[PDB]
């Protein structure tokens, strides 16, 4: 238990294993007209704000209130050419998110589809 | 302790097979094989490490096996850079790099 | 082989980013004007995560905690400053003249005994009354007709005598989905990847002190003495000295000052310097010549590792400018000193009892960004004596070096403690191949 | 200036209080003064005193302001009877040239003495100068007060007469004189002539007559 | 990347005892164990030990028990994941049977069953 | 072991220099202040002046415009001129040894302090009278006498005070009592002192008046016997 963001120099795999300490403290923490309360609230609404925006892409890839989920869209190799044991086992998850940053829209992409038409044919079989 | 083939040699189109074996202080189904591409007296080259996984960007045609008493390395579709000598590793994740006699092909 | 992507959430991953920041202070109840009683409660416990392995690049000259904290403690001077009495009435002619003499041939001048005519509770009715005011809040007309510093610039409002400019540790924090992002690298430039990285949710105490070419009450280097620039090279780019071993320095005004309510109109109180009960003597700081004279040293050593340990540099006075800025300017127990520097950097060092600065005061004091407000500091009664830690100091090149002191821009000294910190967002979606499969 | 008086018991401790508060931090002298005597410095710093004056003067110190410069006699005599003087000297006040009021210290409780009149008759010169005077002396009276009265045999004289007002002694006690001037004719012309001194409640006198 | 330079190729005769470096770049100092070993002539070649740039920890071969003295010096932070390192290495008891070309090479990977493996090498020192 | 010994004309006519000198005696004169006070009928004590250690001047602004005070260090005296002089001029001008004190209440360096001076030691006093009138010397007559017994002199008409009298040109100084003169009408002063002595000593121990009235420049002495 290395607290909050504890396992950010940490490999992948390791990091990986504690994502509760991270999920918990991302809408909590101790966030009248002063200066003080404009300052304050606007910090309120961010915090629910963002947390929304995330948590309406894990309901938009079917992955709602889990940590880790699988997908259905393979890895193409062009995002990222390395091996397991190179990824999970050797990088950070900062200096792999520097790597795949451009290719993260294009993956949010097949993730969106690949969950509207499983959702579509878990339709067609349950009209059996 | 860890011998490994005498000499073998192919040609431009074929496959060689680099054995590895020695008794069960140094081999093998409770240690690691790995093998490295070593030109005489200059730096050496990772292609293969616990007994099948090669090292990044190795090409394909390199290959290992392990039986439960000797692991091999074949090296399919030789090509002209591939005259070297190789040695093959014993190791565990707590100690050392036990290397092997050597196999020039 | 087959690899799939595989979403993760809360994923050890930020990125630099720009926030609102909101204040949390500690308890202790009147009102200051942070107006500190409308934070939150700090936690007893300032939970600090240790980053291990991590190392993040800072750049305390680029931070937008210190152009942040500038804007709120603005603000927080014109909200304060917002429902208190309006001077302009007092905007008059003012028939003055010198205190009680038959000391030093011109320091009877420096304060002055003024009367003139002001309004009372009712409208028709005037009231010739008199007030004490210092050398440097009039000017002459010319007759011994005086005039208030600011009536031509600004307007002037008096401060609400009950809100204390004693400034106390704000802790300033980051919302939920941010981090703050300490640096403890015991020899931090202040720029560059810094290896030793914690994270926090609030920083730590921050005492909002303005002070001038004297960084008062600050935080202190663990070792050595760190001298910080963007581009020391650049003469025109301000050192920020920081001190290890703090040198303390004793203020006071000694004259016992009395307070007189005069009723300006309905419900409108001016409070004007009565009498000097006692003594008339000098404002002045102390600070021990041996310490300021040591502390000096380390900084010259530190000052040549980037000019040459050959080249010999030296301390003058500030080569002008306003009168805040060529002194060193503080509030000190509610009035606002000025003491000449003078006798602090004079000094020529060479390859390889105390000191006592005389201090003015002033109570017409303005806003240092727009000219056209400006602030009557009311009189305190008693003697005044405020007891503080120099911790830094802040210094100018000019192209043998020589050094003076100066700075009048208020984030300087904000940077002098938010030099540690960094303001990122978290992204805790993260993608990555594996060998599992959805059904 | 202006005169102040204060009326101490003998035996008592008189408080003599400056007429003047100081603005500053002071430093105050004290002048003891019998008029017709040169003036003995008694304080100088606020409470220092010079050699060859008791203990039984005292001074405030400025210790912190707000304290009244006031000068103590204790353990009052007759001796103590003089002007005394505050000569104030402080910051904020420029210089001291004036050594202010004067406030008049009278001893109360003092012995009361009858006075010894000693009368004479004209000389002999003086009768030869065609200028006869007759002198009247008291001494050694307390209070200093006293009434002649002039007596050619039984009717009274009051032209001619010279009276002195009472005077201290260094006794601590008083003394007068004065002076019957006439004619050395109105002189041998009269039986006798007779100096009355009432003090206090009784009447005292000396006669003389020429023979 | 990574490259990882070592010393000259000085010669001394027996009893003595010689120190050699390995100055690294482009990767993470701390990351991964620095391993060396040596091509001796009449003999195989011969791996004699790692110690972690990290924790300090070190781990020689039998054979060089009480002969050799492997240190490092801290990293250099250059950027979020470069550094630069230096490695130490000295024999004590030495004599002219030690002769040939020493190599240093850093780790595999930073966890898993290969960590320490002498992955990236370095140039070689032709000795006495 | 410092003294302190005045000396004046008594008598100055309106529209005059007044002159006065004052001799120490026991100390060196150029190594301290010194000071002139004097003190008038009804009016109190006036400082007057006050001449430094390195003789620097500094006149009391009542009178800055008519005194010049002045010092000759050949010997220990100290003069005093005061030119115009009135009626109300007239007093009992005494000098003393002004010392200086420094009293400080704040700091040395910005000047937070101030001097004071105060007269420690002081002469004896000398009278002067303003008046046109001119002097003129006494008349000394004698009282003849008649357990104890008493006589003495009638010092008449004299201008202006003092009058000194001694007995027995200073040797008969017990029972002597001087009394204070008395204005006449005529505006003139007269004296008498008389001595009590035992009855028996008439015989023939003689008893000499000793009167002087410097002013007049007459000293005149008389014997008194039955
Ligand atoms: C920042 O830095 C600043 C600078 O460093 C610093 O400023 C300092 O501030 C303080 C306070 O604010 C200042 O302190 C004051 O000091 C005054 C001077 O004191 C010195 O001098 C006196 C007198 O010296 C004469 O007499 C002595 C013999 O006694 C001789 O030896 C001297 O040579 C000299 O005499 C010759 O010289 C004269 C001038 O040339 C001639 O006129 C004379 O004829 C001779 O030729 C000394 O007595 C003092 O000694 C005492 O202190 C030393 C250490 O210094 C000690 O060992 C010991 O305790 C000694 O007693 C000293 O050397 C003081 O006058 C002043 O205190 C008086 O004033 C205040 C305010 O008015 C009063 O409240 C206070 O109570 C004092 O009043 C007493 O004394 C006066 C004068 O006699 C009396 O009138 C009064 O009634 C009262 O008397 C009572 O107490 C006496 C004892 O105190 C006692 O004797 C009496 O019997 C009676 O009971 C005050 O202390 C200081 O000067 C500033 N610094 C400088 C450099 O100026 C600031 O604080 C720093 N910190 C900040 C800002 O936070
Ligand atoms: C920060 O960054 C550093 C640098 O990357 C990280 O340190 C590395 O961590 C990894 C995993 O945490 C380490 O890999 C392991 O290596 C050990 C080999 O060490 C063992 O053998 C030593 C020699 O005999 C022995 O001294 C050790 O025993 C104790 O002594 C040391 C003394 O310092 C002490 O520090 C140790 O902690 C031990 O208590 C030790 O036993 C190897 O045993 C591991 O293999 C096991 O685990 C893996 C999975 O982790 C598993 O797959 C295997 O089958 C086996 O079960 C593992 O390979 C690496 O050695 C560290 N050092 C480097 C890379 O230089 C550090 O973890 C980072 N921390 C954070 C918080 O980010
Ligand atoms: C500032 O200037 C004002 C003048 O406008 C001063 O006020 C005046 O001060 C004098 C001197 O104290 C006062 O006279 C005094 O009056 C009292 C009470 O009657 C009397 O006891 C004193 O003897 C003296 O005569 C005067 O009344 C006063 N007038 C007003 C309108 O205040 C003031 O003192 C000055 N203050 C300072 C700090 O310089
Ligand atoms: C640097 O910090 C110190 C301490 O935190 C500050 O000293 C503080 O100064 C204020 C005002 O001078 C003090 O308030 C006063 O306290 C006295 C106590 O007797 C009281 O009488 C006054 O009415 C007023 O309340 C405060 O106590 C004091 N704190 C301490 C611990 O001494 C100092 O002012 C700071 N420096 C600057 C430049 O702000
Ligand atoms: C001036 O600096 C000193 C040294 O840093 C401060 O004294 C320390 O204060 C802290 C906070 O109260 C304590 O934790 C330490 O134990 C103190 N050490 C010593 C030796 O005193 C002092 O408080 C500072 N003063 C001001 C006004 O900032
Ligand atoms: C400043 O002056 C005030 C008055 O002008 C002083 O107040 C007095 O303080 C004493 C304390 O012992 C009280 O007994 C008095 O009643 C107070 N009087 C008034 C009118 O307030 C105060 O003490 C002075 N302060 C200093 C440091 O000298
Ligand atoms: C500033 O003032 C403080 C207190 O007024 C001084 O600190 C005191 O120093 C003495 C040394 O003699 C100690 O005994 C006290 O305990 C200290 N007081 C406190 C509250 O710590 C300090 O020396 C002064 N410094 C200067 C430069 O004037
Ligand atoms: C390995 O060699 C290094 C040489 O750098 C030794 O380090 C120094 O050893 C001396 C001798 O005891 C110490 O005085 C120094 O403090 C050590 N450090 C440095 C930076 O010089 C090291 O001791 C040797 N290995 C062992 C196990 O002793
Ligand atoms: O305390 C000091 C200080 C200390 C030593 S000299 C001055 N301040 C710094 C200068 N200053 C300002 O510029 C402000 C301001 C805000 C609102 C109204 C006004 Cl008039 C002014 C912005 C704060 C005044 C307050
Ligand atoms: C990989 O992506 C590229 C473009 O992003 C696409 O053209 C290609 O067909 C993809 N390959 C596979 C195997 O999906
Ligand atoms: C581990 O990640 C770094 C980051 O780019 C990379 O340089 C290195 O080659 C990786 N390790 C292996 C064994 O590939
Ligand atoms: C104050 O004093 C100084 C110096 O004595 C003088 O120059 C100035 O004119 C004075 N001012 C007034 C208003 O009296
Ligand atoms: C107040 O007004 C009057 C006009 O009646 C003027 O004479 C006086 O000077 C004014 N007061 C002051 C202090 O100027
Ligand atoms: C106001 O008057 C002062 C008096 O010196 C002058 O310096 C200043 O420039 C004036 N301000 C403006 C805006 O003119
Ligand atoms: C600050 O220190 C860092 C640390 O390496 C250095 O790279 C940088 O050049 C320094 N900058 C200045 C202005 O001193
Ligand atoms: C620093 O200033 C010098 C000249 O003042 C300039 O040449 C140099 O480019 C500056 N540094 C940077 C990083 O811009
Ligand atoms: C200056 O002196 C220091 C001593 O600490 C030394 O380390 C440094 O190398 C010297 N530099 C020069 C240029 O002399
Ligand atoms: C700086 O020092 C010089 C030399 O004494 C002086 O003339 C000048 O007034 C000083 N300036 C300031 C702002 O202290
Ligand atoms: C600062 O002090 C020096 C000497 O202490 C003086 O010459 C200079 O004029 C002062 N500066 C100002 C602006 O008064
Ligand atoms: C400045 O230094 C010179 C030389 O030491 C000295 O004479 C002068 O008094 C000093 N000025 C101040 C204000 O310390």
């Amino acid at each position: 238990f290395l607290g909050f963001l504890g396992a950010a120099g940490s490999t992948m795999g390791a990091a990986s294993m504690t994502l509760t300490v991270q999920a918990r403290n991302l809408l909590s923490g101790i966030v009248k007209l002063t200066v003080w309360g404009i300052k304050q609230l606007q910090a309120r609404v961010l915090a629910v704000e963002r947390y929304l925006r995330d948590q309406q892409l894990l309901g938009i890839w079917g992955c709602s209130g889990k940590l880790i989920c699988c997908t259905n869209v393979p890895w193409n190799s062009s995002w990222s050419n390395r091996n397991l044991s190179e990824i999970w086992d050797n990088m950070t998850w900062l200096q792999w998110d520097k790597e795949i940053s451009n290719y993260t829209q294009i993956i949010y992409g097949l993730l969106e589809e690949s969950q509207n038409q499983q959702e579509k044919n878990e339709q067609d079989l349950l009209a059996l | 302790v860890l011998t490994q083939s005498a000499s073998v040699s192919g040609s431009l189109g074929q496959s060689v097979t680099i054995s590895c074996t020695g008794p069960n202080s140094v081999c093998c189904s409770h240690k690691s094989i790995s093998w490295y591409q070593w030109p005489p007296g200059r730096a050496p080259t990772l292609i293969i490490y616990e007994d099948n996984e090669r090292a990044p960007g190795i090409s394909p045609r390199f290959s290992g096996y392990k039986s439960y008493w000797s692991a091999y390395l074949t090296i399919s579709d030789l090509r002209p850079e591939d005259e070297t000598t190789y040695y093959c590793c014993s190791y565990t994740h707590n100690s050392g790099c036990v290397f092997g006699t050597g196999t020039k092909v | 082989e087959n690899l799939w992507v595989t979403v993760y959430y809360g994923v050890p991953v930020w990125k630099d980013a720009e926030t609102t920041l909101f204040c949390a202070s500690d308890a202790k109840a009147k009102h200051n004007v942070w107006a500190t009683h409308a934070c939150v409660p700090t936690d007893p416990n300032p939970q600090e995560i240790h980053l291990e392995n991590v190392t993040e690049e800072f750049n305390m000259w680029k931070n937008n905690m210190v152009e942040q904290m500038h804007t709120d403690i603005i603000s927080l001077w014109d909200q304060s400053l917002k429902p208190c009495v309006k001077l302009t009435p007092l905007c008059v002619t003012l028939q003055c003249t010198n205190v009680t003499n038959a000391i030093t041939d011109d320091m009877r001048g420096e304060l002055k005994n003024c009367s003139f005519n002001m309004t009372t509770e009712l409208r028709d009715k005037k009231q010739k009354v008199y007030s004490l005011f210092y050398r440097l809040d009039v000017v002459q007309i010319n007759n011994k007709e005086y005039r208030l510093i600011n009536c031509n610039t600004s307007a002037i409002t008096q401060a609400c005598p009950k809100v204390s400019f004693e400034p106390i540790p704000i802790h300033y924090c980051a919302p939920a989905g941010f981090a703050i992002l300490k640096c403890k690298d015991k020899k931090f430039n202040g720029t560059g990847p810094c290896p030793s990285v914690s994270t926090v949710q609030c920083t730590h105490g921050i005492k909002p002190v303005v002070s001038t070419q004297l960084l008062l009450n600050g935080s202190l280097a663990e070792e050595e003495v760190m001298i910080r620039s963007e581009n020391i090279t650049n003469n025109a780019k301000n050192i920020l000295v920081q001190f290890n071993t703090p040198v303390q320095i004793n203020c006071t005004r000694p004259n016992n000052n009395t307070r007189k309510s005069i009723r300006i109109g309905p419900g409108q109180a001016f409070y004007a310097t009565g009498d000097i009960i006692g003594d008339i003597r000098q404002a002045h700081c102390n600070v021990s010549k041996a310490t300021w004279n040591e502390t000096l040293g380390k900084v010259v050593k530190q000052l040549r590792k980037h000019f040459g340990n050959n080249t010999i540099i030296r301390f003058a006075n500030s080569s002008g400018g306003d009168l805040e800025v060529t002194t060193h300017s503080f509030n000190c127990g509610g009035e606002f000193f000025y003491c000449n520097t003078s006798g602090l950097f004079n000094s020529t060092w060479i390859s390889n009892d105390s000191i006592t600065l005389p201090c003015r005061i002033k109570q017409i004091i303005n806003m240092w960004q727009r000219i056209g407000q400006a602030m009557y500091a009311p009189p305190i009664q008693g003697v005044i004596r405020c007891v503080s830690n120099i911790t830094g100091l802040i210094l100018t090149r000019d192209g043998t070096e020589t050094f003076r002191p100066g700075g009048g821009d208020m984030r300087d000294n904000w940077r002098s403690e938010l030099y540690k910190y960094k303001v990122v967002k978290i992204e805790p979606l993260g993608v990555a191949p594996t060998r599992c499969k959805r059904r | 200036s202006y005169v102040r008086p204060l009326s101490v018991a003998l035996g008592e401790t008189a408080s003599i209080s400056c007429g003047r508060q100081a603005l500053g931090s002071r430093a105050v002298q004290w002048y003891q003064h019998r008029p017709g005597q040169a003036p003995i410095l008694l304080i100088y710093n606020n409470q220092d005193r010079p050699s060859g004056i008791p203990e039984r003067f005292s001074g405030t110190p400025d210790i912190n302001f707000g304290t009244r410069a006031t000068l103590t006699i204790s353990g009052v005599e007759a001796g103590d009877e003089a002007d005394y003087y505050c000569h104030m000297w402080d910051s904020r006040s420029g210089f001291s040239w004036s050594f202010g009021g004067a406030t008049r210290l009278t001893v109360l409780g003092q012995p009361k003495a009858a006075p010894s009149v000693t009368l004479f008759p004209p000389s002999s010169e003086e009768l030869q100068a065609n200028k006869a005077t007759l002198v009247c002396l008291i001494s050694d009276f307390y209070p200093g007060a006293v009434t002649v009265a002039w007596k050619a045999d039984s009717s009274p004289v009051k032209a001619g007469v010279e009276t002195t007002t009472p005077s201290k002694q260094s006794n601590n006690k008083y003394a007068a004189s004065s002076y019957l001037s006439l004619t050395p004719m109105q002189w041998k012309m009269h039986k006798s002539y007779s100096c009355q001194v009432t003090h206090e409640g009784s009447t005292v006198e000396k006669t003389v007559a020429p023979t | 990347q990574g490259q990882l330079v070592q010393s000259g190729a000085t010669t001394t005769k027996p009893g003595s005892s010689v120190k050699i470096s390995c100055k690294t770049s482009g990767y993470r100092f701390n990351f991964y164990h620095i391993n060396w070993i040596r091509q001796t002539a009449g003999r195989g070649p011969e791996w004699m030990g790692w110690i972690s740039p990290y924790s300090g920890d070190k781990n020689l071969a039998p054979a060089f028990q009480d002969r050799v003295n492997m240190t490092t010096d801290t990293e250099v932070p250059v950027t979020s994941f470069t550094s630069t390192g230096a490695a130490y290495m000295e024999i004590r008891n030495l004599t002219s049977d030690d002769t040939g070309t020493y190599f240093c090479a850093k780790g595999l990977l930073r966890d898993g069953s290969s960590t320490w493996l002498p992955y990236l090498w370095g140039q070689g020192t032709l000795l006495t | 072991q410092v003294q302190l010994q005045e000396s004046g004309p008594g008598l100055v006519k309106p529209s005059e220099t007044l002159s006065l000198t004052c001799t120490v005696s026991g100390g060196s004169i150029s190594n301290y202040y010194w000071s002139w006070i004097r003190q008038s009928p009804g009016k109190g004590l006036e400082w007057i002046g006050y001449i430094s250690d390195s003789e620097s001047t500094n006149y009391n602004p009542s009178l800055k415009s008519r005194v010049i005070i002045s010092v000759d260090t050949s010997k220990n005296q100290l003069s005093l001129k005061l030119n115009s002089v009135t009626a109300a001029d007239s007093a009992i001008y005494y000098c003393a040894r002004a010392q200086q004190g420094k009293r400080i209440y704040g700091m040395v360096s910005f000047g937070e302090f101030f001097y004071y001076y105060y007269m420690d030691v002081w002469g004896k006093g000398t009278t002067v009278t303003v008046s046109s009138a001119s002097t003129k010397g006494p008349s000394v007559f004698p009282l003849a006498p008649s357990g104890t017994a008493a006589l003495g002199c009638l010092v008449k008409d004299y201008f202006p005070e003092p009058v000194t009298v001694s007995w027995n040109s200073g040797a008969l100084t017990s029972g002597v009592h001087t009394f204070p003169a008395v204005l006449q009408s005529s505006g003139l002063y007269s004296l008498s002192s008389v001595v009590t002595v035992p009855s028996s000593s008439l015989g023939t121990q003689t008893y000499i008046c000793n009167v002087n009235h410097k002013p007049s420049n007459t000293k005149v002495d008389k014997k008194v016997e039955p």
